[PDB]
RNA sequence: GUCCCACCCAUACCCCGCCCUCAGGGUAGAAACGAUGCCCUGAGGAGUAGGCGGCCGUGGAGGUCAGUGACGAAGCCUAGG
RNA sequence: AGACUAAUCGAACCAUCUAGUAGCUGGUUACCGCCGAAGUUUCCCUCAGGAUAGCAGUGUCGACCUUCAGUUUUAUGAGGU
RNA sequence: CCGGGACCGAGGACCGCGCUCUGCAAGGAUGCUGGCGUAAUGGUCACCAGCGACCCGUCUUGAAACACGGACCAAGGAGUCAAGGUUUUGCGCGAGUGUUUGGGUGUAAAACCCGCACGCGUAAUGAAAGUGAACGUAGGUGAGAGCUUCGGCGCAUCAUCGA
RNA sequence: AGAGACCGAUAGCGCACAAGUAGAGUGAUCGAAAGAUGAAAAGCACUUUGAAAAGAGGGUUAAAUAGCACGUGAAAUUGUUGAAAGGGAAGCGCUUGUGACCAGACUUGCGCCCGGCGGAUCAUCCGGUGUUCUCACCGGUGCACUCCGCCGGGCUCAGGCCA
């Protein structure tokens, strides 16, 4: 919508808000990233510290599928089971049955452990598991088993 | 001549909501009457918070409510002039009654499942016109992505604008003594 | 009928604020325009030149928009519109639009006389 | 509920089909509107209780709104015609609006509107002929 | 010819508005204020007994 | 050259009227209100480059005034209001 | 003789690439209201130009926080005109 | 304590402070009287008179300039559009969010409906192999709006010492 | 072939017309201007002045203030008639005066008392209907010191302009 913009309010005022002494010429200072090392250095060092240089070794023909392993913390583990069944376990009505969670079927490969876990035994099947996550699931009565 | 430093100086705070919601306009009318003819300071604070924009009314969560429901506050009424959000980490939800601007679908269900009650800012004025036995809450104002970029500079430990992250994007000169200097 | 009693009307100015240098060139209308010249003598408020319109020339809020009789003009288009002035005959006056036919013009005047509403342009 | 008299005023505050807005003032061409002004107090079509007066062939005709049948518009108006005497019509209208708490704030306007309608049904006197001041010399020839 | 002619709006907001409009269709004062002539209709949610 | 009386006038100072801007108050067991309204009180107004707000006109599109018109629409002329 | 080669020669004429690039001249369209500058610091094959800090406007939030100040007073230090 | 003159009359039931207290000069003008009811008061336009008044636009420390453009009139004539960023305003849903590449359907370039994948977000850090977030009621101390059984509990955010 | 929040004769393709035409260049090539009488030509017979072009009468038409220089016909520039000013520029600002021309407003309204004319129907009660459930409408009953309209006479209050 052009009916309300600052160009309509500039009618009748010479120079259209760009100044008299500085007249808004074509391209003062250069085009694009010109002057990175010569006259735009002061801007390119106060912000963007690190534009120039080489760091690290290079990799030819990287395939990102080799590096796919999404992770999930341990405090969100109970959120995988459906709500109706979930409330039964926390309320304490089963007392004799344990759930078996399959992380791969939900799209996870590594089980990290960050929060706390209630004292109910579970079984977790993961491709990878952290050292701290294995201890917390074990002290709750459960066990974690690798599945590949 | 009068030799003054300031003249015709305006106010610095909002005096009316910029939103055009019809129902919100009614809610401002109610509390504008209450604040004028009541001595309780609780009414004046609620009125101003109705004017604020969305970034000045950050959401609060169920977990943050349960944090402040201890040390003798289990019987008070929680008032939040913002949205209220369910937390997936909290397994057991305590019993409480909450007066909020709006609730998410899951937050409303889990509050009443435990035996609670969900109120509304208009019903709150009908039950507690003076705000007795209430506690106000806010969300984390600075917990926003855009705030991390504020005040960038050397030796400030802020976040830069980069189109991607990796070893090829910045780092290098000015980030390690192996290439020139460091910041 | 006569209008309500009101305070006396003061205009504060009658001239029309003509445009600078419009009396020497035929390509410029007389409608006022703010001069933006860097060294214009009118913009700098030199002594002995045309004045410039300011908010200090405004009229009283009580007597604003009312003609010297005491009424306020109201543009009408048919006989149904003039009946909106049934309850306002001491504050408002009717005015027939320029595109109304001659036959409908006398219908409005006849109806307006019953209600006592003054008509600004009726002698035709 | 989600609908009330206050809400309808909020939706129709700025523009509605009955609005007549121009310079020097704004008006409303509403049947249930006394004084034909645009205001919450005088907006008949939004309030639950409203009054309206329409001239009949001989006298005034007054219609009121029945709050019990809001959703049924064909039978939502209580109408009555007064054609007996000016003073008798004045008393009935005032009692109809200020005896049982049915818009007692409209008592003064209802009587005044009825007074104007009856005044407009009298025979009109003939206006005196116009005179001439500067064209008198012209017309002498 | 490659200026932006069409626009994209959320399906959630589309459903909110079409539900809001239906609610306003059962309010007789709003019907009159939009210019309709409903002074002689029995009920404002008019329903016909499947004669059509 | 020095000293002493009276008098003359700036858009400056004092008192009064009116306009706008800014700030602080009053108004629902509503006989009520363009609540964006109305009522009461005080102070202030120079400005290029530049910033923001409010409003007026032109060509088209949706809705609405059950709008004006061959008994004369649009356009044009007019020291007539 | 840098002479002549269709009134054109220290490199002819016609169409296209082509709306060739310009730190340099010229222009940049209605009204009212409120606030209101800079020619100085550091770096650049930089000196008719840019980036950086300052001066300026707008949007706000925290309290109405009793905090503040181009000022005087009292006690006590520094200086080499 | 008594004279003389000029300019002004804002407000519109009662309420107040007071006094010389059957009343009043005390929170803002009323009383009596005359001529005329039309060109008389008032308004527009042309001309004479007293005083004031250098040609506009532009670059510039400085323009009425012996600085540049402009003989006159009518129509045309200059911050736009797309992709990608960023902060701020309004709106929907909210640990999630996005129907429209595509399919179903239709009064047919409109409207309405459906889901598998995928994008951004939910976890960081190293060049890399790799590893991967609770001693405590998710901590201690000083300020903090609001609430309070008056003892105290203390959101947002700021500073500081730790995990 | 079907369509548009596109342009409307200096616009839209260079071309709405005998336009890639007229015209320019030895040549490759360059390349315009120009739409509209009326519903229907009914496109002015006949007479008279003139060498002729044409004029004056008289005709057609709703209109010739539409006559093949044709719908509407603006500005720069020009002619005639009317009004006014001028001793080496003119224009313009503030404030009176003279002359010309002109818009408003006022020309009655309300109330009381006496007299006269004309009408059905004021308080009250009964039946029916509606409604805000105590306030009204309709039918009947009134029947002249009541109620309503008009005319004539008398009186109070207010109402235009300058002092
Ligand atoms: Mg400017
Ligand atoms: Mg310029
Ligand atoms: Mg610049
Ligand atoms: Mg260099
Ligand atoms: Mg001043
Ligand atoms: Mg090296
Ligand atoms: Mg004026
Ligand atoms: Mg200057
Ligand atoms: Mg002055
Ligand atoms: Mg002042
Ligand atoms: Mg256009
Ligand atoms: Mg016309
Ligand atoms: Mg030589
Ligand atoms: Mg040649
Ligand atoms: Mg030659
Ligand atoms: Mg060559
Ligand atoms: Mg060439
Ligand atoms: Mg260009
Ligand atoms: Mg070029
Ligand atoms: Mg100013
Ligand atoms: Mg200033
Ligand atoms: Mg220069
Ligand atoms: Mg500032
Ligand atoms: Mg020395
Ligand atoms: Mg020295
Ligand atoms: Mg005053
Ligand atoms: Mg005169
Ligand atoms: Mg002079
Ligand atoms: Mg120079
Ligand atoms: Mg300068
Ligand atoms: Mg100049
Ligand atoms: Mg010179
Ligand atoms: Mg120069
Ligand atoms: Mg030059
Ligand atoms: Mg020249
Ligand atoms: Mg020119
Ligand atoms: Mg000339
Ligand atoms: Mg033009
Ligand atoms: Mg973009
Ligand atoms: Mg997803
Ligand atoms: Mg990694
Ligand atoms: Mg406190
Ligand atoms: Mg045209
Ligand atoms: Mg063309
Ligand atoms: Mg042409
Ligand atoms: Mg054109
Ligand atoms: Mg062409
Ligand atoms: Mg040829
Ligand atoms: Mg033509
Ligand atoms: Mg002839
Ligand atoms: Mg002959
Ligand atoms: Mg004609
Ligand atoms: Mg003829
Ligand atoms: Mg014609
Ligand atoms: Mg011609
Ligand atoms: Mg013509
Ligand atoms: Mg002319
Ligand atoms: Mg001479
Ligand atoms: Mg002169
Ligand atoms: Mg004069
Ligand atoms: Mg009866």
């Amino acid at each position: 919508p052009t009916r309300f913009s600052k160009t309509r309010k500039h009618r009748g005022h010479v120079s259209a808000g760009k100044g008299r002494v500085g007249k808004h010429r074509k391209h003062p200072g250069g085009r694009g990233m010109a002057g990175g090392q010569h006259h735009h250095r002061t801007n390119l060092d106060k912000y963007h510290p690190g534009y120039f240089g080489k760091v690290g070794m290079r990799h030819f023909h990287l395939l990102r599928n080799h590096y796919w392993r999404p992770s999930i913390n341990i405090d969100k583990l109970w959120s995988l089971v459906p709500s109706d069944v979930r409330e039964q376990y926390l309320s304490g009505q089963k007392k004799d049955t344990a759930p078996v969670i399959d992380l791969l079927s939900h799209g996870y490969a590594k089980l990290l452990g960050k929060g706390r876990l209630p004292e109910i035994p579970v079984v977790v099947r993961a491709r990878y598991v952290s050292a701290e996550a294995e201890r917390k699931v074990k002290e709750a009565g459960g066990v974690v088993e690798l599945v590949a | 001549g009068i030799d003054l430093r300031w003249k015709h100086v305006r106010s610095s705070h909002r005096k009316a909501p910029k939103s055009d919601n019809v129902y919100l306009k009614l809610l401002v009318k109610l509390y504008r009457f209450l604040a004028r003819r009541t001595e309780a300071p609780f009414n004046k604070v609620v009125l101003r918070r109705l004017f604020m924009s969305r970034i000045n009314r950050p959401p609060v969560s169920l977990s943050r409510i349960a944090r402040n429901l201890k040390n003798g506050n289990e019987k008070k009424t929680v008032v939040v002039v913002a949205t209220v959000t369910d937390d997936n980490r909290l397994l057991q939800v305590p019993k409480m009654e909450v007066a909020a601007l709006r609730f998410t679908a899951k937050a409303r269900a889990r509050i009443e499942a435990a035996g609670g009650r969900t109120l509304t800012l208009d019903q709150l004025a009908l039950e507690k016109p003076t705000g007795a036995n209430t506690l106000l809450l806010r969300g984390p104002k600075n917990a926003r992505e855009a705030v991390k970029h504020f005040g960038f500079g050397p030796h400030k430990h802020k976040k830069p604008y980069v189109r991607s992250k990796g070893r090829k994007f910045e780092r290098a000169r000015g980030r390690r003594r192996s290439r020139g200097f460091k910041v | 009928v006569a209008a309500k009693k009101h305070v006396p009307i003061v205009k504060k100015r009658t001239k029309r604020f003509m445009r600078h240098q419009s009396d020497r060139f035929k390509c410029l209308d007389s409608a006022w325009r703010k001069p933006k010249g860097i060294d214009n003598r009118v913009r700098r408020r030199f002594k002995g030149n045309l004045a410039m319109p300011s908010i200090g020339y405004g009229s009283n809020k009580k007597t604003k928009h009312m003609m010297p009789s005491g009424h306020k003009a109201f543009l009408v288009h048919n006989v149904k519109d003039v009946e909106l002035l049934l309850m306002h005959n001491r504050t408002y006056a009717a005015e027939i639009a320029h595109n109304v036919s001659s036959r409908k013009r006398i219908d409005i005047i006849t109806r307006a006389k019953q209600l006592g509403v003054k008509v600004t342009n009726a002698k035709a | 509920s989600n609908v009330s008299a206050d809400l309808i005023w909020e939706v129709s505050r700025n523009y509605n089909s009955f609005l007549v807005k121009q310079r020097t003032g704004t008006f409303s061409r509403d049947a249930l509107n006394l004084t034909n002004q645009h205001s919450r107090k005088h907006a008949g079509f939004v309030n639950d209780k409203a009054l309206g007066i329409v001239p009949a062939e001989k006298g005034v005709k007054v219609i009121a709104k029945k709050v019990k049948a809001a959703n049924k518009p064909a039978s939502s108006l209580y109408t009555v015609t007064y054609k007996s005497t000016a003073r008798k019509a004045y008393k009935a209208i005032a009692s109809q609006a200020a005896k049982h708490g049915y818009r007692a704030d409209l008592r003064q306007a209802a009587v005044a509107r009825a007074s104007a309608i009856l005044r407009s049904q009298r025979p009109v006197k003939p206006e005196p002929p116009k005179k001439l001041r500067g064209a008198a010399a012209r017309r002498a020839a | 010819i490659w200026r932006k002619w069409h626009v994209k709006i959320n399906q959630g907001q589309k459903r909110f508005a079409t539900a809001s409009a239906l609610a306003a269709s059962a309010v007789a004062p709003l019907l009159m204020a939009r210019g309709h002539q409903v002074s002689t209709v029995p009920e404002v949610p008019l329903v016909v007994d499947s004669a059509a």
